[PDB]
RNA sequence: UAAUUGCGAUAACGAACGAGACCUUAACCUACUAAAUAGUGGUGCUAGCAUUUGCUGGUUAUCCACUUCUUAGAGGGACUAUCGGUUUCAAGCCGAUGGAAGUUUGAGGCAAUAACAGGUCUGUGAUGCCCUUAGACGUUCUGGGCCGCACGCGCGCUACACUGACGGAGCCAGCGAGUCUAACCUUGGCCGAGAGGUCUUGGUAAUCUUGUGAAACUCCGUCGUGCUGGGGAUAGAGCAUUGUAAUUAUUGCUCUUCAACGAGGAAUUCCUAGUAAGCGCAAGUCAUCAGCUUGCGUUGAUUACGUCCCUGCCCUUUGUACACACC
RNA sequence: AAUCCUGGAUGGAACGAC
């Protein structure tokens, strides 16, 4: 590393975070090995971002959001139920809060621990309708790794955004909360609440 | 920053003008309880009478209190532009008041009983209950009583 | 005369034109330093060409750039498609056509917008509607 | 007037808006060892109202008990200073 | 002498035409001048229902007029600049002269 | 409370009334040259990887 | 190295600014301060209230610096906003008028501004320099 | 689709069937033949036709095609 | 195939309409033409700080030079180009590369035959017939009414709050409209809390209003889960404007009043990318009055990229006691 | 030079014509 000056004066941190490596806002993107496969190639970890902002068009074709980092999901998905439409900066700035949260708990990295929780909250069974028109019944079959991804987080974020609703405990906190009770495993996440109910449903309509 | 511990001298609810006022809430509105009484003229009245708005009502001295009631209840003495006013060139006399917790309802029932003695318009529609500001009764106020 | 050039960055009606020359590694826009853009997190997305490429080869130039149009968040992101155009042609027309490629090729690595605009348009408002595809609602009974 | 749904009410917590030499000796041995801090913790925790907690928070950051890492309005962070 | 000459037409090629033989001319006698400044052409909408009465699917239509607007800087002795005063002039093409 | 990754191998078709159902033939990563089918509920494409919480049923195959 | 307005945070520079001000204490006050909402679309005074008036000609004061030439319409377009009419929906309005003009005449009256030919006000000489020895001492405040 | 109507195909016959020793499998230069040696109204349709021609000719490049 | 779009098959051949083609618009062009009613750079004069070169600015008659950004005009550019697969191996289709753009590039305009006993004589000095035609249903003047409310339906606007409200600062768009025999959009200056008033100014307009400094947005603070500083109806009083005239308040402003509403049951609508949704702006009608519409732009997602189960549509085959045709 | 092989479907209720 070497300190350089311009004429306009840069901060030592920010040339670090140039030079050196590329982090997160603050954060590392290696050592983040996802645990269990068939979640891998379509979580987009290894491609850093500084920010989760970003002018991306992942909605054009099929498959092409598997590229898109997960991180940039769990923002999109957050400014929801009306009035948080857009106002993607409030999300990035709930997400930048949330990370500082989870690195002061449960110090090991904040993305190993979401990772983990995405991994962990996968519902891997999910039922429905298939019949010969009025004999139809509610099937159990297979979840794919995409739609065991987008599942969860929607789960996540829901868990959090109706925990936080009329009550005073933030948005950032309860995501927190609910990553960090997911990655555990720990059956009072809204999250691992639900893919229990699912998984014990399919169990039963084999 | 700054913490002061507390003293037992604090009071919850309190009394002035014949209303029940909650303590433990900031003073302008804790001071909104009271019947014709709003945010600006309270934030207004607490202003000038040189209180810390700050400060909880619970936590207040008696002096504070009377001197904010005699602000209250006689506005002008303590340089008020007098359009703040609720009931400005009132009906009768052409002065300027500030009505209060009784006298709103008493002073909006001798105006309505005004109109109605009068045989006015206005006066009729209220001894009615229907809407006065010349809206629509076909779609709304159906459960109005 | 000065070696100098002055290029353009877009977005969907925010433009950021921007002046560059040789000179002593100074990065303003409109009035001001990069470091004052003040959605304070668009400001680390703006640094990244330079995150990417390093500062030494900002030293020996400097950078001059108006922007207008579009909200702030277009204004950002024609800055810095701006920056990296000017870069890109100023290695390429003063210094050899090496160090144009390779830092062409590292921020398309990162990222294809840096460089080229995105054509997304906004789609026109059609009537019978609030929107272009949205319509306003059915009423049968 | 049918209302289509259940409504029942709730507990009607009664946080305080001022303290006392109990609640702030019982916060300064308390706070520490609160890995994470902030306002809904010092809520959730100490029956304290919101401006009581911005006001605390504050205070410990002043002397230096707990370190802050982040102080955006809207939502302050701090941990413990070991 | 600073004259202005105006174009506001619509017939674009018309417009066109007309500027093309004017500058042609203006450059065989020498004169200088600034080349043509074509303004930003501007439209006039209409947006009505179709329909005179009040029934059928509410359908919308917009009625457009564009308008296209040429001005020429030129320094021109009188007797130039009264002949081009008379000539150079298309049908559906409003045309404006002034000076200084 | 074990499981079975499987790997696909070739997409079939859509299935279901409402077809947003899709059927495959995947093989098994551990005991290999198994190759079972069975019914999927989201997008997928091929060497994908899907997790059996039981590898011993397949559905009616349409064909 | 020479610096400017455009060289430093408006939040701090404003702060510093109007800080300055209140401690030199004599620029002016109306006497109908702490009374008005600023704003036909606001519905309450200013919080602080021990105040403000610096504040907002340390705002004026940063947008001349940046401007050639302003005018109350101007200020009034810029420091008015959303009012939120009951029921029906929110909407533009221009802040207060008055506020702004007593600003500008007691700015001129100080020193710090003048009169514009073309109309509106305009950055005195001496306003440049002491706003640049302002924001000189705020970048310097974190040394 | 990207399939192409019965005028184009008929008038890459056309041209294929009496300019062979002619235009060669680059459609930039069928392109700047094909407005020369026949009349089209506009940019669009020349390309579609220098197009469908040059596939003919990728096609007959490996053996004949009927018609 | 989006498609009677085509490859082909072939008692059919050749044609036509429609589709497509076309036109407009939006994106690319540092390639042409140029442009103080648009900018850019430099040079002069000038302010400040640094001074050591500099940075930030201002400067209409300081000129000089240029056109990247801006405007246009003429053209080019994508045709699925190249490659690899798959297909009787043809039409074509899938993936990848390049590319500004690879869902007929995107959205629109135009849009067939035949028909509805759809709607409109309240747009028509378009209209036949019938009624009326001077105490007229003509015409015109006054005042009312179209808003009248025990109730039921539909388009929407507000919110039911901290992803928040409030107060400060921060501070960015584009679409377009605008005075003549009128009196329009108004800058700037003064007054006023505010509305607004007033003295002036520019503009028939890329020039002036107008960078239309819009709002949402961000940083700071207060608030603190309390039908609460949420919400702000219903009312009272007063001050203003338009209009001859506002009284069943035209509308705007101030204060006070502060009600339901605690995410909404059966049912149900719209929606696949800069789109939904949020956020406001302009124009329309207009003396005044947007909560409506038509356009504009700012922030900007999720989830499919599939199916015909329901609702319907097209072709074929079949059956039919149906023909104002499963009502 | 090794080499054994295959085709396959169930299904509820749904009056009438002013």
């Amino acid at each position: 590393f070497t300190p350089v000056v311009l004429a306009t004066p840069i901060p030592e941190e920010v040339q670090q975070a140039q030079t050196e490596i590329k982090l997160f806002n603050k954060w590392s993107f290696e050592e983040v090995e996802v645990k269990d496969a068939s979640l891998v190639d379509y979580v987009q970890v290894r491609q850093p971002i500084f920010v989760a902002h970003t002018a991306g068009r992942y909605a054009n074709k099929r498959f092409r959001k598997a590229q898109c980092p997960i991180i940039e999901r769990l923002t999109n998905s957050l400014m929801m139920n009306g009035r948080n439409n857009g106002k993607k900066l409030k999300a990035v700035r709930i997400i930048k809060h949330t990370l500082d949260i989870i690195n002061v708990l449960t110090d090991q990295n904040p993305i190993q621990v979401v990772v983990d929780a995405i991994t962990n909250t996968g519902p891997r069974e999910d039922t429905t309708r298939v019949g010969g028109g009025g004999a139809a019944r509610r099937q159990a079959v297979d979840v794919s790794p995409l739609r065991r991804v987008n599942q969860a987080i929607a789960l996540l974020t829901i868990g959090a955004r109706e925990a936080a609703f009329r009550n005073i405990k933030t948005i950032a906190e309860t995501l927190a909360e609910e990553l960090i009770n997911a990655a555990k495993g720990s059956s009072t996440s809204y999250a691992i609440k639900k893919k229990d109910e699912l998984e014990r449903v399919a169990k039963s309509n084999r | 920053s700054l913490v002061v511990q507390e003293q037992g001298s604090f009071q919850h609810i309190l009394r002035l003008l014949n209303t029940n006022v909650d303590g433990n809430i900031k003073i302008v509105y804790a001071l909104t309880t009271i019947k014709g009484v709003g945010r600006r003229y309270s934030n207004l009245v607490c202003k000038k009478a040189d209180v810390d708005l700050h400060k909880r009502a619970g936590e207040l001295t008696q002096e504070e209190l009377e001197r904010i009631v005699q602000i209250m209840q006689n506005p002008t003495h303590y340089k008020i532009p007098a359009w703040f006013l609720n009931r400005q060139n009132d009906i009768t006399d052409g002065k300027d008041y500030h009505t209060l917790a009784n006298n709103v309802e008493s002073k909006l029932r001798d105006d309505l009983e005004r109109l109605k003695k009068i045989r006015a318009h206005r006066g009729i529609r209220h001894f009615w209950g229907l809407r006065v500001r010349g809206q629509h009764t076909k779609t709304t106020g159906r459960r109005r009583a | 005369a000065v070696p100098s050039v002055q290029t353009f960055g877009k977005k969907k009606s925010a433009t950021a034109v921007a002046h560059v020359k040789a000179g002593k590694g100074l990065i303003k826009v409109n009035g001001s330093p990069i470091t004052l853009v003040e959605p304070e997190i668009l400001r680390f997305k703006v640094y990244e060409p330079l995150l990417l490429v390093g500062l030494d080869k900002f030293s020996n130039i400097d950078i001059r750039v108006r922007v207008t149009g579009g909200g702030h968040v277009s204004q950002v992101y024609a800055i810095r498609q701006a920056i990296a155009k000017g870069l890109v042609a100023y290695h390429q027309k003063y210094v050899d056509e090496q160090s144009k490629n390779e830092l062409k090729k590292a921020f398309t690595s990162y990222d294809r917008t840096l460089l080229i605009a995105d054509s997304r348009r906004p789609e026109p408002k059609k009537f019978g509607g609030k929107g272009a595809r949205s319509r306003f609602q059915k009423s049968y009974r | 007037k049918k209302k289509w749904s259940k409504k029942s009410m709730k507990d009607r917590a009664q946080h305080a808006v001022i303290l006392d030499q109990e609640k702030y000796d019982r916060i300064l041995k308390e706070v520490p060892t609160y890995r994470y801090v902030s306002v809904s913790v010092l809520v959730d925790r100490l029956k304290i109202g919101g401006s009581l907690a911005r006001i605390a928070l504050r205070h410990l950051e002043k002397e230096g008990i707990i370190k802050p890492i982040s102080k955006h309005s809207k939502q302050a962070i701090y941990t413990r200073a070991t | 002498i600073k004259i202005r000459i105006t174009l506001t037409s619509t017939k674009v090629k018309q417009l066109e035409n007309v500027s093309s033989n004017i500058v042609k001319n203006a450059e065989q006698h020498n004169l200088v001048k600034k080349g043509p400044v074509r303004l930003p052409t501007k439209v006039l909408k209409i947006s009505t229902r179709k329909t005179p009465n009040g029934e059928g699917s509410k359908t919308w239509e917009t009625y457009e007029m564009r308008i296209h607007k040429r001005y020429i800087d030129l320094e021109a002795p009188v007797q130039i600049v009264k002949r081009i005063t008379q000539i150079t002039i298309e049908p559906g093409v409003d045309v404006e002269v002034v000076v200084a | 409370t074990p499981v079975t990754l499987a790997k696909v191998i070739k997409v079939l078709g859509r299935t279901g009334s409402r077809g947003g159902v899709t059927q495959v033939r995947v093989e098994f990563l551990e005991d290999t040259s198994r190759t079972i089918v069975r019914n999927v509920k989201g997008p997928v494409r091929e060497n994908d990887i899907l997790v059996l919480m039981e590898s011993e049923r397949e559905a009616r195959r349409l064909r | 190295p020479g610096v400017s307005v455009r060289d430093v945070a408006a939040q701090d520079f404003i702060n510093a600014y109007a800080s300055f001000l209140q401690r030199q204490g004599k620029l002016e006050v109306p006497g109908y301060v702490d009374i008005v909402k600023t704003s036909s679309g606001n519905e309450m005074p200013p919080q602080d209230a021990e105040g403000w008036f610096y504040k907002r000609a340390a705002s004026v004061a940063r947008h001349i610096y940046m401007r050639k030439q302003v005018g109350v319409g101007k200020l009034n377009k810029l420091y008015g906003g959303a009012k939120s009419r009951g029921v029906r929906p929110y909407k533009h309005i221009d802040a207060s008028g008055s506020i702004n003009r007593k600003v500008l005449q007691a700015l001129e009256k100080i020193g710090i501004v003048e009169i514009s030919p073309k109309g509106g006000r305009r950055i005195s000489e001496n306003g440049q320099r002491d706003l640049d020895r302002i924001a000189a001492q705020t970048l310097e405040e974190d040394e | 689709g990207r399939v192409r109507t019965k005028t184009v195909k008929r008038a890459s016959k056309a041209l294929i069937e009496r300019y062979y020793p002619k235009l060669t499998l680059d459609f930039q230069t069928n392109k700047r033949l094909c407005d020369e040696i026949a009349t089209i109204q506009s940019k669009r349709l020349r390309n579609k036709i220098a197009g469908y021609t040059t596939h003919l000719m990728k096609r007959i490049q490996k053996g004949p095609v009927r018609g």
